[PDB]
DNA sequence: CGATCCTTCCCCTAC
DNA sequence: ATGGTAGGGGAAGGATCG
């Protein structure tokens, strides 16, 4: 490290080279630039020059067990692999669902502060946060370390997950069957939906997950969504004569593109039946199912944005809810409270009016950008007075149609925020 | 080990099979040069010019390269002195002792380390003088360096000024790394490159690093 | 003490110094030695806060340290440029570094020396003999050059000395080796300060028999046995090889102003040094003027071969390490860097240089006499031909048969030469130098007196060709002009690129305007490409075409828009149309158009959809001022050139004007290069955008323009496309043209700095007059500020092949209808160096014939189309069957620059196989004459045997009675492709090619 | 009763 | 010691699907 060893001979490049399996896109472009500049250097020449943009963790896992197999003797730690949107990271970045690079930022500052920067060796190499809808739960880490230590102890230390990682010396090799599986499930003592149990013994990294198929044949009655909160609702499909039948459909409304009504195959283990998401091809029709979902709901709940359109809701109160301030009925009180607030004033001065309104109405990013980019305006006095459509192809998407329908309320809130900003600093 | 017969002095050169596809050409280049090369005394004896030709090239991954043999007491083996008195070898031993921590040095024979081949760009030099056979050994040196660099993985040349255009002399840039000479001269003064970039470059190409401890003599 | 400077050079010893070589009026050479300092620039606080005063310090004054870092903005909240004013100080340190915090560190030490000391590298001065110290005869030492060079005087002429030499060495089969092959002949063209010209050739006597040596001595030659017995006044001298090498060493060790060779750094000087070292062991030693440093010849290499992609390993240059004045110039590198339209073997260097008439006088037997004078073809060419004929042996009068000179006479501004060739009745000729068809290897095996004398004559001819090439290109005047314009030593003007040579005038401008522009953020590399290629409107032009050219468009754009890194107020980007509209509304009001200028640019990133850069036009930035200075001084030098009388002044001014043109033309490219001192991404993009906008404006106003009733009516309103102005916008103007004129106009093609307009007329005089009137009216009325156009030429029979590819005939503006036009091609295959020599002639003839027949068909489109198709098919079939009769030429060229993945690489394998065996040894970066067709490929069925596999190099040999190397009709299908750009009805085109080759020709 | 011709799809080289 | 990206034309060469 005399002359800095050229950043320890590209220590970050080596880390990304060994971390392709648990990396993110920005690191991929950074590594590409690093190899491109390193291949032509007075202190470094050509390298292996391998690139990848897909995040996969199948290398650290084994085949799934689908029958009451037999297990080798030894001490085991049982992990209740839940059913949620898996996230992998090491610090306050990444958290990518196997390819959806930085889809959104979870607003948990306490969680981010609590998580140590590269805890133990390399930050347990990933967190496996299921986040069923919005609840943070940690899971397997595969990283060796020691196991009864920080890796599994982080959940108990910071309260992220209920302590279900405690077991006893098992040994005495026996055939792992339904009875032991149910006994371990009851010993877990959890109410969250669990889909698998992964056993870890001292001295290994890759575990053989077990999952009993129990293929059942059931009919579908209707698909109905139920609201739990602001972006907390789940499209809980109900089949048979009102059965629950769990479906993945986490936050973002994909993998639920199943054919309406008809006959379906489902998987049930002890209490929570789960059907297929995208494995069984069959028909996988999307336009018909999206139109049926929209019609049943009542022309609301645009699919792409995983949210519901603010039909009828003009404004003057949704801004207060978004900014998390006291309820106000007049612009003057809004201005006074924003001035009084220590951080709301900073957050409204730093951000732009367009971004503020877009976040207030909860519109999708790409869809709204495209819809704006295919429209014409009549801006007067820094406010929107008249708008029109130029290309009608983008109207083919129902979500774009709903956003265009509520664009009037969007314009009203945009003008309100512009007036507030003008009255604050001018 | 195959053998070849040349027109001048030793009449017999023994070489390993790894040097097969260039040896003949070397002879075609050597004979003419010999007609003048024996005109003057040289620090290496002619019998030790091609001693390094017996070392196999299949199990070598690091090639350390110099510019010329020692002006006096030419043993034939590059950077070799079985008396711990030459400046370059003692400087390298001191540097490796500082970096690793091994003590009680009685020699640092580099030809016995697995995966590392000691090489000299010019196979001869005038006795008691600097490099004076550059014109004679030019094509032979280029041919031998081209042959070696196609088998080894990393090349480490000693001397910035001497190897200022080492990339131009070789058509294939096979990890050209140029380092300062142990003996500082000609507008240069540097002695500590940490001697560890080679290993990390080796596992950067899915190759086993080389331990810098097999060369110690006790 | 009046002196004129000749060279500035340094020393690479223990202590560095700067040397001046200069000449007085009488002719005495004076050397002056200056200390070599390292210059740093600091603010007042940094200078005062540094404890030990290192060597010296002088004040500068109040200066600004404006920050030129540019960042994108998503709103109109642009604060200001970070600009601070402070007192500055200049620090001199003999050692490498003493500050480590200098603001100005991108400039050279020599530029600082010159500008701070106010010294011009090629100026005439009156030295003061009070700050100089005598240390040795002819040398002085100066410690305070600031006032030692205070007085300047007008230029005065001084004598100079030159040395041109050539070598020839024995070889058996191919390239010689210094260990086994000796030297036979060495020629010298010694020119002294007194002007005496001495030609003399040294011949090796070790390769001759005793009786032949005695015969040579008896018939006029001189024999010597030592250096002291050598006399330069004798042409032919006979001696041993050791004495030859020692004489060469003695000659190269003397202080010549120039030593000019052709490929001498790589071959001649290296061979001489190696052979001298082998035979004796001594060295060729150069010593400094103060007798304190001594070095030897060691030809080193410079591998500066990267034009950011557009080069095949370009070329590696070879230089010598002399520490005296002795400018060692290599014409091989200079010509290679100058012209790229020939082959480099000293056989066709100056063929495309001269044109003169060679009227025949007699046609008897084999002793034809040719004459040449200024009254035949032109002035000057006859004089140059007579000058080069004094040593030539084989003469070319625009014939390709090669003739031997019998008798030569030099008459008053003319020559009379007697050739030896079969008689032939021609009347007019073109005069240029020739080539020698002799076999040196065959001559060396049977060596006798006549062979030695002929070889000596050839060597002296080559040595004199070196001088003739040096004089023809005006290298000395170019060097002086480069030293004057570019603030640099006279010995390094041709060895640096645009990024280095522009730091002198830029430093002068910064010092005079007190600006220290500095960058504090890392640069991001993302090219904007640029495009700007326009698709031609039509393919064939039966009517006439006029050409209008912009006078230095890009410098004028940079001046008009005030595009400098320090004038950019800010750049605004938008990811959506709502914010784009908001920003546009705020921008048209915050920055009024009369003062600020807003330029729309292509988005930097895919998410962005707009990008507007704002420039302030009231502070007179750096780049516009530099370009204005360059243009004004170029105009001044052109006026002085046209007002000068003596030939030397004409040459000097002509040399200066194009150096200023070159320095002005390189700024636009420099603004887009990351490693430049003028780097500005936004400024370069804005310059390209404004250039495109001006081109579009001119094309739109010129399109659809009529000339009815002597009135010039434009299609659209004449308005400034950037902001509103007070100029009239009426699209109808008065013309000083006859009322009877009735014509229409249309724009067909455009370029970066050019516009083509279409006129529905055939006459040339009327077209020229209307073009002049259009130029006047458009310059006075249409354009604005400093944007002027010029009428270049009239293009007839214009044929557009693709984008940036056309062929036509050109009538100059200063010409009439009776003047002869000039054939001009841009991008056509005739300008390519790797197509053919027969193909070019055939396509030229076919293009001319088709142009004539479409000019006068004349029934209609399809009838003339089918007529041309059938006629061309019949002609090409008649010229297809070669009925044996092996023709000449059929030769191609390419550069040996592969240096790529091994694999198979037939082109690399073909060359290296012949190099290792014997014939055609080509170095790296050297073009060679070969003929490639299907390199071991079988595309279809040939006619005879041994046709498709033909890949032999063949340098000068002739193919034997079984090769039959004529199958270039494969590429000749370009005519069919040409028909694509000329006519329709592909059905006839497909059938013929299918019958002959059957490879489904690609239409368009 | 049949295979061809199609365009990318690449490497090399020239403004 | 360093301007620069698109466009054009020749040709292997498996893919193409004939």
């Amino acid at each position: 490290m005399t002359s800095s060893a050229d950043l320890t001979n590209l220590k970050e490049l080596l880390s990304l080279y060994k971390s392709l399996r648990f990396s993110d896109s920005v690191a991929i472009e950074k590594y590409n630039s690093l190899v491109e500049w390193g291949t032509s250097t007075y202190w470094k020449i050509g390298v292996q020059k391998v690139t990848n943009v897909e995040t996969s963790i199948s290398d650290y896992y084994d085949e799934v067990k689908n029958k009451p197999f037999n297990i080798d003797p030894g001490y085991y730690i049982f992990l209740p692999v839940y059913f949620g949107s898996v996230f992998i990271y090491s610090k306050g970045k990444n958290m990518v669902e196997l390819g959806s690079g930085n889809s959104f930022q979870i607003p948990d500052e306490i969680r981010s502060a609590c998580n140590k920067v590269l805890d133990s060796d390399n930050g347990i190499d990933f967190l496996r946060f299921v986040l069923l809808n919005n609840r943070w739960i940690m899971e397997d880490a595969i990283s060796k370390y020691q196991s009864p230590v920080n890796i599994f102890k982080l959940a108990s230390e910071y309260g992220l997950n209920i302590p279900n990682y405690l077991e006893i010396e098992i040994e005495e090799d026996t055939l792992f069957d339904d009875e032991l599986y149910s006994i371990m499930e009851r010993s877990f003592d959890d109410t969250f939906p669990k889909i698998s149990i992964s056993y870890i013994k001292l001295g290994e990294l890759k575990r053989q997950v077990v999952d009993f198929f129990k293929f059942s044949f059931m009919y579908i009655e209707s698909i109905k969504v139920d609201r739990i909160g602001d972006n907390i609702f789940i499209p809980s499909v109900i089949t048979k004569s009102g059965k629950k039948i769990l479906v993945k459909d986490v936050d973002h409304l994909i993998r639920s593109k199943v054919r309406e009504h008809t006959f379906v195959k489902v998987k049930k283990k002890n209490t929570f039946s789960i059907l297929y998401d995208y494995d069984g091809n069959g028909t996988e029709t999307r336009g018909e199912v999206i139109k049926r979902i929209i019609d049943t709901i009542g022309r609301d709940y645009y699919v792409n944005g995983k949210y519901f359109s603010k039909v009828g809701i003009a404004g003057l109160k949704q801004l207060t809810n978004k900014l998390d301030i006291n309820e106000c009925a007049t612009v003057d009180e809004l201005v006074d409270e924003i001035n009084k607030s220590g951080t709301v004033k900073r957050k409204i001065k730093n951000q732009s009016v367009f971004d503020l309104s877009r976040e207030c109405l909860g519109y999708p990013e790409a869809d709204f950008i495209t819809l704006v980019n295919n429209m014409r305006f009549k801006i007067e006095n820094c406010k929107v007075v008249n708008f029109n459509i130029e290309n009608t192809n983008c109207l083919n998407n129902p979500s774009i149609e709903t956003i265009y329908g509520n664009f009037n309320q969007f314009v009203s809130i945009f003008n309100t925020v512009t007036d507030v900003k003008k009255r604050l600093f001018e | 080990m195959n053998s070849v017969t040349i027109s001048h002095a030793p009449y017999t050169i023994t070489y390993h099979d790894d040097w097969e596809p260039v040896m003949s050409q070397l002879v075609e280049f050597y004979n003419e040069v010999a007609s003048w090369l024996l005109r003057d005394e040289t620090s290496p004896i002619p019998d030790k010019f091609f001693i390094q030709l017996k070392q196999p090239l299949r199990n070598k991954r690091v090639c350390v390269c110099g510019i010329d043999p020692y002006p006096k007491d030419g043993t034939g083996v590059p950077f070799e002195s079985p008396n711990f008195t030459k400046k370059s070898i003692k400087e390298i031993a001191s540097s490796i002792s500082r970096l690793t921590g091994v003590i009680d040095y009685k020699g640092y024979n580099l030809n016995i380390i697995d995966g590392v081949i000691p090489w000299n760009y010019y196979l001869s030099c005038k006795l008691g003088e600097t490099k004076s056979h550059a014109i004679y050994w030019d094509k032979i040196s280029k041919l031998l360096l081209q042959h070696i660099t196609k088998h080894v993985s990393v090349l480490y040349c000693l001397g910035k000024t001497d190897f200022s255009n080492i990339r131009a002399k070789l058509e294939s840039p096979v990890t050209t790394i140029v380092g300062y000479h142990p003996a500082a001269r000609d507008h240069q003064f540097e002695k500590d490159r940490s001697f560890e970039i080679i290993n990390v470059l080796l596992e950067l190409d899915n190759k086993t690093p080389i331990n810098w401890a097999q060369g110690f003599i006790y | 003490m009046d002196v004129r400077c000749i060279n500035w050079f340094e020393s690479h010893g223990e202590n560095r110094f700067l040397y001046l070589k200069s000449r007085c009026r009488n002719g005495e050479t004076v050397f002056i030695r200056f200390p070599h300092y390292f210059y740093y620039v600091v603010t007042d606080e940094i200078y005062q806060s540094l404890s030990p005063p290192p060597f010296n310090a002088r004040p500068m004054g109040k200066m600004r340290t404006i920050d030129i870092d540019e960042t994108i903005s998503y709103n109109l909240d642009i604060k200001d440029r970070k600009c601070s004013v402070a007192d500055m100080w200049l620090i001199e340190e003999p050692k490498k570094r003493s500050i480590q915090n200098a603001t100005m560190d991108e400039f050279f030490n020599i530029s600082w020396f010159y500008i701070s000391n106010g010294i011009s590298p090629d100026g005439c001065y009156s030295l003061d003999e009070q700050y100089l110290t005598k240390i040795n005869n002819g040398c002085y030492h100066c410690d305070d050059p600031r006032n030692c060079f205070a007085k300047e005087i007008p230029r005065f002429d001084i004598p100079r000395s030159y040395l041109f030499l050539d070598i020839e060495c024995h070889f058996d089969k191919k390239f010689p080796s210094v260990f086994i092959n000796p030297i036979s002949h060495t020629s010298y063209c010694y020119i002294d300060l007194s002007g005496k010209r001495l030609l003399f050739t040294l011949i090796n006597e070790e390769m001759l028999t005793e009786q032949e040596i005695q015969e040579a001595v008896d018939r006029g030659c001189l024999r010597i046995q030592s250096l002291m017995e050598m006399d330069y006044e004798r042409e032919l001298v006979l001696c041993s090889e050791i004495v030859l090498l020692r004489i060469a060493k003695q000659l190269l060790e003397l202080t010549f102003d120039y030593v000019v060779t052709f490929n001498g750094h790589n071959f001649d000087l290296r061979y001489i040094t190696n052979r001298l070292e082998l035979l004796t062991g001594e060295k060729i030693i150069f010593r400094s003027p103060d007798k304190k440093e001594a070095v030897h010849l060691c030809i080193y290499e410079r591998n500066q071969s990267s034009h950011k992609g557009v080069c095949g390993m370009a070329n590696t240059t070879f230089h010598v390490n002399n520490n005296n004045g002795t400018i060692f110039f290599d014409l091989y590198s200079f010509i290679q860097k100058s012209e790229k339209l020939d082959s480099y073997k000293l056989d066709s260097i100056s063929k495309n240089a001269f044109s003169c008439m060679g009227k025949v006088l007699n046609r008897g037997v084999r002793e034809m006499t040719f004459i040449g004078d200024d009254t035949t073809d032109a002035k000057g060419k006859a004089d140059t031909f007579a000058k080069v004929l004094t040593t030539g042996n084989y003469v070319t009068v625009d014939e390709d048969i090669i003739c031997k000179v019998i008798r030569k006479d030099i008459l008053e501004n003319g020559f009379k030469v007697v050739l030896s060739c079969p008689t032939l009745p021609n009347d007019i000729y073109k005069l240029s130098f020739g080539k020698d068809d002799i076999d040196l290897a065959q001559m060396y095996k049977d060596y006798n007196l006549n062979i030695a004398l002929d070889m000596a004559r050839y060597c002296i001819h080559d040595a004199c060709l070196c001088q003739y090439l040096w004089e023809y290109y005006g290298v000395e005047t170019k060097t002086d002009a480069g030293a004057a314009t570019y603030v640099l030593p006279q010995s390094m003007v041709f060895e640096y690129r645009a990024s280095t040579i522009i730091k002198g005038p830029l430093l002068k401008l910064l010092l005079e305007t007190k600006t220290i522009l500095v960058r504090s953020e890392t640069k991001q590399k993302f090219p904007y490409e640029g495009g700007k290629v326009f698709a031609p409107k039509q393919k064939m032009f039966s009517n006439n075409v006029l050409i209008f050219d912009y006078n230095s468009l890009y410098p004028n754009v940079c001046i008009f828009g005030n595009l400098s890194p320090e004038t950019l107020v800010g750049v605004v980007v938008s990811t959506n149309r709502l914010e784009e509209e908001i920003n546009n509304q705020l921008l048209l009001q915050k920055y009024p158009p009369p003062r600020y200028i807003t330029v729309h640019c292509e988005p930097r990133l895919p998410n962005l959809i707009s990008e507007i850069a704002i420039f302030d036009r009231s502070i007179e930035g750096t780049i516009p001022r530099l370009l204005r200075t360059f243009l004004a001084e170029r105009a001044r030098y052109k006026k002085m050139l046209k007002q000068a009388t003596s030939s030397t002044e004409k040459a000097i001014y002509d040399s200066m004007q194009y150096t200023y043109k070159i320095v002005a033309n390189s700024v636009y490219g420099l603004m887009g290069f990351r490693n430049s001192a003028l780097y500005s991404y936004a400024s370069a993009k804005s310059c390209t955008s404004i250039g495109r906008r001006m081109i579009l404006y001119l094309e739109s106003v010129l399109n659809g323009a009529e000339l009815s009733n002597g009135m010039l009516r434009f299609a659209n309103t004449l308005s400034n496309p950037f902001y509103m102005d007070d100029r009239d916008i009426n699209p109808i103007v008065k013309t000083s043209l006859p009322i009877d004129y009735r014509f229409r106009f249309r724009s067909v093609y455009g370029d970066t700095d050019s516009v083509f307009t279409e006129i529905d007329s055939q006459d040339v005089d009327k077209s020229i007059e209307i073009a002049k009137e259009l130029e006047r009216l458009i310059n006075s009325r249409v354009l604005f500020n400093n944007f002027k156009i010029e009428f270049e030429a009239v293009y007839k029979n214009l044929i557009m092949q693709s984008k940036k590819k056309y062929t036509t005939m050109k009538y100059s503006a200063s010409s009439n209808s009776k003047s002869v036009p000039e054939r001009i091609n841009k991008g056509t295959s005739e300008t390519r160096r790797d197509v053919s020599k027969f193909h070019k002639n055939m396509i030229k003839t076919y293009k001319t014939r088709l142009s004539e027949m479409l000019s006068e068909g004349r029934m209609n489109s399809n009838q003339v189309c089918i007529d041309i198709l059938r006629s061309l098919e019949t002609d090409l079939r008649s010229e297809f069957d070669s009925r044996s009769s092996p023709l000449e030429l059929f030769m191609l060229s390419r550069m040996h620059h592969s240096n790529y993945k091994s694999a198979d690489n037939p082109n690399m394998y073909l060359v290296t196989e012949y190099n290792k065996n014997n014939p055609e040894t080509i170095e790296l970066g050297e073009r060679y004459y070969f003929a490639y067709i299907c390199p071991a490929n079988v595309p279809w069925t040939k006619k005879l045997v041994n046709i498709k596999t033909y890949e032999t190099i063949i340098d000068r040999s002739f193919k034997l009675g079984s090769n039959q190397r004529i199958f270039y009709e494969v590429y000749f299908k370009r005519l069919t492709s040409e028909i694509v750009n000329l006519l329709d009805n592909k059905v006839l085109c497909i059938s013929f090619f299918q019958r002959m080759f059957g490879s489904r020709p690609t239409f368009y």
